[PDB]
């Protein structure tokens, strides 16, 4: 299947507590593989997954310096946004960075990616044909001729079409045994009767991996998603993942409803009954 | 492995 | 500036059975900004030696947190989540229902 490469940089600006905090997350496909929090005491990027331990110390200090100087640059950006809309020092400002290449199942280059946040809201992301710039309001218009002027988009896509998707493929083979597996998910139906003449149908998938699934309720064997409840995707803590969908019917009508599980590691997408 | 290039909004 | 509540579930690593040890999950997730606390419960009062994930964002740029501890669950013992949040006035309790 598919395969992707994505970091994470967040910074929160304390006024009257010090510097802003910075924290940032690697991660190959839905797993995880380092992270940096500047309030921490190791003042380093540090491994975790088990299949990056194996770079060697040039890996680990060339990460941690431009780490800490991607710390340092969102520093300078709280204020200058602080500027850009005239916002005084007492409240606390949230910076987001997101940036990764996505490859096929042949593992060439199939999609990049940059995108920058204010206080959760879009500011200004690189455009599919890693050339342009998309700009949300007027302040991300200054960015935007400033990143023009300093050629910035170029810069990214050579590492966003060449480094990123050469050591995406690196850290695919080093950890094939846990990169390249794909859980099955296992299913299950709970019922627990609301009231008289309603009962709830829960579709239960547990222990898959990656996170992508897709679970459907159908009536009759055509889909109704009139009642039907979907919480969002959670992680079970040992790698895999869970969810479930749920909707109510009119009792013993309750063998006109099929649940339908769509995942990479099912051969045959599933039918459930009760 | 991260992209070197520092950027100022 | 968006202000988002985060969304709450609490459940077991594994199918929950007496006797058995497993963990107990508290995901957190959907909510802006990053500043959270998020406490695990053993029949009201705060469990120790909870850990909790890194912190990372979606794809709408809201958070999410993965809070998680070991226990052995018994049939007659509350367990839930208490998570506060600048979205909320009061922190809020959800307990772990054995089946969801």
């Amino acid at each position: 299947g598919s395969h992707s490469m994505r970091y994470f940089f967040t910074s929160v600006s304390r006024p009257g507590r010090g510097e802003p905090r910075f924290i940032a997350v690697g991660y190959v496909d839905d797993t995880q593989f380092v992270r940096f929090d500047s309030d921490a005491a190791s003042q380093r990027m540090e491994p975790r997954a088990p299949w990056i331990e194996q770079e060697g110390p040039e890996y680990w200090d060339g990460e941690t310096r431009k780490v800490k100087a991607h710390s340092q640059t969102h520093r300078v950006d709280l204020g200058t946004l602080r500027g850009y809309y005239n916002q005084s020092e007492a409240g606390s400002h949230t910076v987001q960075r997101m940036y990764g290449c996505d490859v096929g199942s042949d593992w060439r280059f199939l999609r990049g990616y940059h995108q920058y946040a204010y206080d959760g809201k879009d500011y200004i992301a690189l455009k599919e044909d890693l050339r342009s710039w998309t700009a949300a309001d007027m302040a991300a218009q200054t960015t935007k001729h400033k990143w023009e002027a300093a050629h910035v988009a170029e810069q990214l896509r050579a590492y966003l079409e060449g480094t990123c998707v050469e050591w995406l493929r690196r850290y695919l083979e080093n950890g094939k045994e846990t990169l390249q597996r794909t859980d099955a998910p296992k299913t299950h139906m709970t019922h627990h009767a609301v009231s008289d003449h309603e009962a709830t149908l829960r579709c239960w998938a547990l222990s898959f991996y990656p996170a992508e699934i897709t679970l459907t309720w159908q009536r009759d064997g055509e889909d109704q998603t009139q009642d039907t409840e979907l919480v969002e995707t959670r992680p079970a803590g040992d790698g895999t993942f869970q969810k479930w969908a749920a909707v109510v019917v009119p009792s013993g009508q309750e063998q006109r409803y099929t649940c339908h599980v769509q995942h990479e590691g099912l051969p045959k997408p599933l039918t459930l009954r009760w | 492995r991260l992209q070197s290039l520092q950027t100022y909004v | 500036m968006i202000q988002r509540t985060p969304k709450i579930q609490v459940y077991s690593r594994h199918p929950a059975e007496n006797g058995k040890s497993n963990f107990l999950n508290c995901y957190v997730s959907g909510f802006h900004p990053s500043d959270i606390e998020v406490d695990l419960l053993k029949n009201g009062e705060r469990i120790e030696k909870v850990e909790h994930s890194d912190l990372s964002f979606s794809k709408d740029w809201s958070f999410y947190l993965l809070y998680y501890t070991e226990f052995t669950p018994t049939e007659k013992d509350e367990y839930a989540c208490r998570v506060n949040h600048v979205t909320l006035s009061q922190p809020k309790i959800v307990k772990w229902d054995r089946d969801m």
